[PDB]
């Protein structure tokens, strides 16, 4: 589904892929 | 490969879109990572956390009077503290919040919202408060035995001084709308009508308008699609230094 | 509530009536690495000799007091030896622990956000131009809010929470403490002219009290974690 | 930590939970956002399982949207003539963020920011109202050329800078899809700082909020054709997508109206909302609801 | 030798190393560079891991980038009827490196370059300024022939030499894509020797540093299509990308402005900076900073 | 394969675009490769090569008087002999060297800066010199205490008549802009202050106004992002046998 | 004849006709062990901060100059971070890199005894009074030598090779290197109110030259190396 | 400083006070291999009778000489059996063994930078006209330099010790060793018509001093390395 | 596949390319090669004969 | 992310990947 022909990697398609996260650095960041 | 026909769709440009374009450096290694805090890879992240909900909302209230409302000792029961529109993508309380204006880049939301009171008072200030939050269909209840038939939450102050009334999603749809309307089915969310339950006590020595900050942030049952431009911002002109960013 | 010792280097702050710290976004303050470094000179670490509670001036609460802002390293450039070091170096990259005393009796009410800031481009109401040397860089004695209900920047105090946060809610806690990392996109940055963190006290809910109305200080004290100091020269 | 959800969380059954000792909704603000959740308390749950959208409000979804950044209409024509500080048939274009306070504050909901800009330019081209006659549109060759920022931008149309022997240029046509280019994340710091507390130079005459290192650089757009007799409003709409983006320490939005792109200095709306001393439009009262349901 | 590294090399953790009988940074300018590094001795370095950008700074990557080398605006009309010098529909190019002295001084820090030249033509129509009306832009296919250094050029539009049965031309629309070629790295020697410290021809009266060895060629570039009634400045510009650079003998920079194409004479500024006497600007005093923080 | 849509960057000429291009000789085979002595792969192995610094800066010195400074016998200690600023991508000594002008047709840069000193004076020529380069944030040192404060180095001439000052890496972000302001955060470097430490004692029949080479190269740490137009040339004018390439 | 190589912190210093360096009875300086320790509170350690050679003002070099001293700390109580950590803290303990660069012809006649006295109490000449601060804590400048012959204490120049101790004899020697660790009875000393060294140059052979009688400095530079700084107070 | 013997063919250079040599490139000069070749006739390699080290006419250097500059093969073309070579033949494959004797006292100050340069495309000062035949080949006696700051291309001197390059500071350096090999984009070339080195002798320092001023020679010694002639013809 | 930007040298008629084009007879069999003598695949084999 | 599609090895993508460099060449060209 990536068509990044070019030789770069930061020309790439816009990577919608980081589904990692960490609510607790910002709702609970304590103890 | 060489036989190749022009979709309807080719030549155009899509904001949302999100083919591979071209280096203008050919090989530009940027700087790499250092360890930032707060790595912020969702917006669930940012939605989760609670934000002062603007609960006063009045004219007189100017500037920090707008964050908190001011909750006096009453001589009577069963009156409306104060109520809240839980429009959270239309102006209101909610708008000027983490979960209103992050969500009105979206127009359409779902999840249930927290909403945390912090009573702002003197420690010997003694008393229950009573949140509900009611299901949209009908009218705000002014009255507190039309209220606690909704979502209720009993709240004495105490040591921890903060209370959570989590809002449900109770909903006919998956998701609820922005659409401009607040009357709307898909757009009407509630009402969080607060209200005395055994009144505020303060001492003489204590302040008898004391102050109670509410807050309004999500779990994460939250989601957000349709992705709009948000209102809250709006270009009439060219600002400043621009036309001087160009020369 | 939470009884909270906090000792570093000489200082320890005790408190009886504090909530737990906001260790800001997850992270202790922590050294540079090697894979993260710049600079190839090898830093300071003064460790106990910088990792001291600088208490700065207290500011007195009122009625109408809007709300107070330090920055970081702004309000420890010239005081004790984190302030010598950075006067004495061009790179630094500290973390900082707040703690913020508001002593005040159980009949007082009143709600500080402290909140910390990380790059608090503030603005100026009424005009267009930058804020100067004279509305930025106050120092120890800090800057007061102009308009804390937009947190002086044109954003807003009422989403100030997403930020590294506490109250001074004067129910059922009377000191705060936020542990704040090295915030920065550089891996260190100059200290006399670029603030990495502010701590900025606004309160939400005002002083209010109806015995009789004693001065209640806003006391800030700042211990610098992790202090790392690259690049000795001359005192700037 | 370690939740690589791609959903939103469903929710687990509640029953009466009436124990004494505990409580969740009980909670302190005085340390961060609370972690009473739906099945813990306040009401009494049902399991549905949550299938609900996350990847749209990914932070990368939320900020890769291509939205506009420089919009200029400059004249092509006889500029060389007679003209005093417009655009030659040129505009260098200091390359901020900041210009159009959409994705202003969509990126300043962010302190820190390492992305990729992948810069579209559409171009228009219409015909200016001294002419006052169509004569057809056309195809017009223009150069955008991405200087760095405080290296030496041209002067002139033909200004001999123009060569782009080192300097990153892109050559595209009116008549064609608009130019689409990826600047890099090009910022000597490791995100760029939407906000900067602080000045550029050591000196203490900088300017407050201009870090040259989150200054992207300096779009040089031209008309490579030579002059037409005919005067030509050439609108060039500079989109920029910001793409992989690593977004940190979250920001209260931006709810007062934009004043400069230098600073973030404010000014509300006479009235309610989005004033100074009031963001939200007023209600009656406290106990006043607005839009009803009557 | 044999060192493949691919990002900056980091540096080690520094002690106290005033150890008597050895001093790295007591060096001989004499041999060449020194190899005194940062961990040996007058810092007291700490291990920072360096993984900082050298794909960008590749030669390749350094000289790898389409800048101009022949910006030739030529008119359309009946040449024919009265022309004596000027480009009749038609302009045979000299291929020379040297044209334009932001790619000129990029291929002169070199001695020798073996490339292979991207030849990218960007052609723009704009009307003459005799016709002083639009009317359109026309789409003009133009023939771009590479003849080889010495062989028979056309000498009109319609020359019947524009057949290219051997020569290699390639034919493009100004309303299109603009014309991407390779021209192969022809010389007959290993490399482009960029400066040439001899002669042409075995005579004494041959031209100083014209080998015809780096002489590419001759773009012959012509409109194919047969003239209109209204005359079109033509701009054609050729911007030729060097790929494949393998490069050989690094020289200094060009410091004074370029005099002429076929030699290397010199004659700086008027004053410092890049003068002749002087090509750093000068200051006060050697005790003197210029913009020192004040 | 068939179905096609245009990007919208498709049709467009960017400069620092990589993708393959037609022959226009279909069977060119190119002469073969020789082994050319120096086959130079990047741009870091003429980097950090030593060239000389125009230290002297003046008007009175002449061309050749500007690659030297000329350190004297003085009559008094703790006298700034030089002082050198290090904006490698701005017009400074530092400009007419490999490192600078290279680094100018780049905008970011990064990486410990060696300085050799060459003590070009006579073998009875003694004398030590003390380096000093100091760190951005403040003036620069017109006294030797304030500047043996940053990175110092003292320098007897000796045998080895050459002395190396590396500059190291100490700035808050990984890269410095060229920003065309010298006085920036992310642009300003530190200052190269040079000094008598015990002065320089010549013989009477030795030349007192002694002469010393400067030089700047880098180390294998230097990186360089970001690449522009350099500003040491520039094209007002079409130069001579431009317009008879064509005739 | 030796090449030297001294890197500490960002200094460095080079010297190519240098002797052996003077290590000063065997050891080189270290940080305070903990079985050596007195004071409970934790050291700064400064390191790279301190460790830099602070380059002192020179002092000229004539036929009639008896002589010239600098104490340690004395000299470096006021002079970089050594300095500011010196006002900074009530307990020190640091070792000296001393290095003297005295740059002179190879017609140049003369000889230097650097000599490090420690603990020295001074004498002054026909009176029984103390000398009092402006006669011992001269500081960066330096005192010069009422009487370098007797050492100005009593004692003799002839024998003052015991202490640690390095020539300048300027046939094949141009620098000297004494590399002193921390010289005291206590582990731990108030760096303001007691020199626990001091560095003498002593023209044991005067200058004397036939050819251009030039300036010949005598400039000192002191590294202070292993440098420990204990009880963080306000700047003395 | 080093002692350096080389010696080719009849003759043998010794320098007492050189340093390391200047091997251009890394590489040795070698003879052509046989996938390197162009011309299939035969090579001749002299070696010996034409690995001489020929002695050039030295140039006297005062305080106002700029620089000289004598091109290889140009000025070797007509002096000894490489000269007869080179007449002889059309095409060479010759590197160079650049040696400068500059001998001077230890009380001469002095420094000239010894620059190969490979294609000294030169310039012409306030003329667009290339340079002709009596300003390029000047042959054994060797071009003085018009503007030696610019090395009289437009390029820099400033930078010019990215070609291979010694120096001969005549503190502790009295003479240059600079081992250049085949240098050139072809693998042989006309020698009567194409310089593929110069050697620049440029006194970055002039000559300076305080004695009786002597003449100081710069005797330039070339001798060719691995010096192949393909294309034996008349003498051209 | 589906996301095609055009290069510059798109729609440009080089004389020496290589790319292979559309036939105008669908089904054209040529008649079949015969062993002409003296095939030439190659110039230096007409270059070598005096 | 090679798209070279014609028949010729010169008319391929720049090759941005050599990265084995020899500084020694030109810094250290001795012994």
């Amino acid at each position: 589904n990536q068509i990044n022909f070019y030789k770069d990697s930061y020309a790439a398609s816009a990577s919608k892929q980081d589904f990692s996260q960490d609510p607790s650095k910002f709702t609970e960041p304590v103890v | 490969g060489v036989p190749t026909y022009l979709l309807p769709g080719s030549g155009q440009f899509l904001t949302t879109d999100d083919h591979s374009s071209a280096p203008v450096l050919p090989c530009f290694n940027p700087t790499p990572e250092m360890h930032i805090p707060g790595q912020v890879r969702n917006m669930l992240e940012v939605i989760q956390v609670e934000s002062m909900m603007e609960i006063n909302n009045t004219e007189n209230a100017v500037g920090m009077q707008r964050l908190k409302v001011d909750i006096s000792v009453l001589t009577d029961v069963d009156q409306l503290l104060f109520n809240i529109p839980l429009d959270i993508q239309l102006d209101g309380p909610l708008r000027n919040t983490l979960v209103g204006n992050i969500s009105r880049y979206y127009t359409h939301w779902s999840g249930s919202l927290e909403m945390t009171f912090m009573f702002c008072g003197s420690f010997m200030a003694t008393g229950k408060l009573i949140l509900c939050y009611t299901p949209p269909g009908g009218s705000c209840p002014t009255t507190r035995e039309t209220a606690m038939l909704g979502t209720h939450i009993v709240w004495d102050f105490g040591l921890q001084s903060s209370v959570t009334l989590v809002i449900p999603w109770i909903s006919g749809s998956h998701y609820r709308m922005f659409n401009n309307d607040a009357k709307s089915t898909n757009a009407n969310v509630g009402y969080v009508t607060c209200f005395m339950q055994t009144n505020l006590i303060v001492p003489s020595e204590s302040s008898n308008t004391c102050s109670l900050i509410g807050f309004v942030a999500a779990k994460d049952d939250f989601s957000l699609r349709l992705m709009r431009d948000s209102p809250d911002i709006g270009q009439l002109e060219h600002l400043h230094e621009a036309e001087a960013a160009y020369q | 509530d939470r009884v909270l010792q906090l000792k570093l280097g000489n200082s320890a702050i005790v408190t009886q009536e504090a909530a737990n710290y906001c260790c800001a976004y997850g992270e202790w303050p922590n050294y540079l690495p090697d894979h993260e470094a710049v600079a190839i000179d090898k830093p300071t670490q003064p460790e106990t000799a910088t990792d001291r509670f600088y208490t700065l001036k207290s500011v007195k609460w009122e009625t109408e007091s809007t709300g107070w802002w330090w920055k970081l390293p702004d309000a420890l450039n010239n005081i004790g030896m984190f302030g010598q070091n950075v006067q004495h170096h061009y790179l630094y990259r500290s973390g900082f622990l707040i703690h913020v005393q508001c002593n005040a009796t159980k009949f007082h009410q009143g709600a500080l956000l402290v909140v910390a800031i990380p790059e608090h481009q503030r603005g100026a109401h009424n005009t267009t131009t930058s804020p100067g040397f004279d509305d930025i860089m106050k120092g120890e004695e800090g800057g007061t809010f102009n308009h804390p209900y937009v947190l002086d920047d044109g954003t807003s105090l009422a989403c100030a929470t997403i930020f590294p946060h506490q109250w001074i809610n004067l129910r059922t806690n009377n000191s705060a403490t936020i542990v704040l990392p090295w915030m920065n996109a550089a891996p260190m940055d100059f200290p006399l002219r670029h603030n990495q963190w502010t701590l900025a006290i606004i309160p939400v809910v005002p002083l209010g009290t109806r015995t009789v109305s004693s001065m209640v200080p806003i006391t800030v004290s700042i211990a610098p974690m992790c202090c790392e100091f690259n690049g000795l020269r001359h005192a700037i | 930590i370690e939740s690589i959800i791609k959903t939103a969380t469903d929710t687990v059954k509640s029953e009466i939970n009436a124990e004494l000792g505990v409580v969740p909704s009980l909670n302190a603000v005085e340390t961060g956002a609370s972690s009473n959740t739906e099945p813990e308390e306040a009401i009494q749950t049902r399991t549905v399982i949550n299938q609900h959208g996350v990847s749209e409000t990914l932070v990368e979804n939320f900020l890769s949207r291509a939205a506009l950044v420089s919009k200029r209409s400059f004249e092509y024509k006889n500029h060389t003539s007679s003209e005093a500080r417009t655009d030659k048939n040129f505009y260098k274009w200091t390359i901020n963020t900041k210009s159009f306070v959409q994705l202003r504050r969509k990126l300043e909901l962010f302190t820190y920011l390492r992305f990729d800009a992948e810069i579209t330019i559409l171009t228009t081209v219409a015909v200016g109202s001294n002419n006052s006659t169509y004569m057809g549109l056309p195809d017009l060759t223009l150069q955008a050329m991405f200087v760095p920022t405080g290296a030496l931008t041209p002067e002139k149309q033909d200004s001999f800078h123009w060569q782009s022997g080192s300097n990153a240029s892109v050559f595209f046509k009116v008549s064609d899809p608009p130019a689409r280019m990826t600047i890099p994340f090009m910022c000597i710091n490791s995100a760029y700082s939407v906000f900067y507390d602080g000045f550029a130079g050591f000196e203490k005459n900088g300017l407050y909020g201009i870090n040259p290192a989150d200054t992207i650089g300096n779009l040089c757009v031209r008309i490579v054709n030579e002059h037409q007799p005919i005067g030509f409003t050439v609108t060039v709409r500079v989109y920029m997508k910001p793409k992989h983006i690593k977004a940190w320490a979250p920001r209260p939005p931006r709810t007062l109206p934009y004043m400069s792109i230098a600073n973030a200095n404010y000014k509300g709306k006479e009235r309610a909302p989005n004033a100074l001393n009031a963001i939200i439009g007023n209600r009656e009262s406290v106990k006043t609801m607005p839009h009803d349901i009557v």
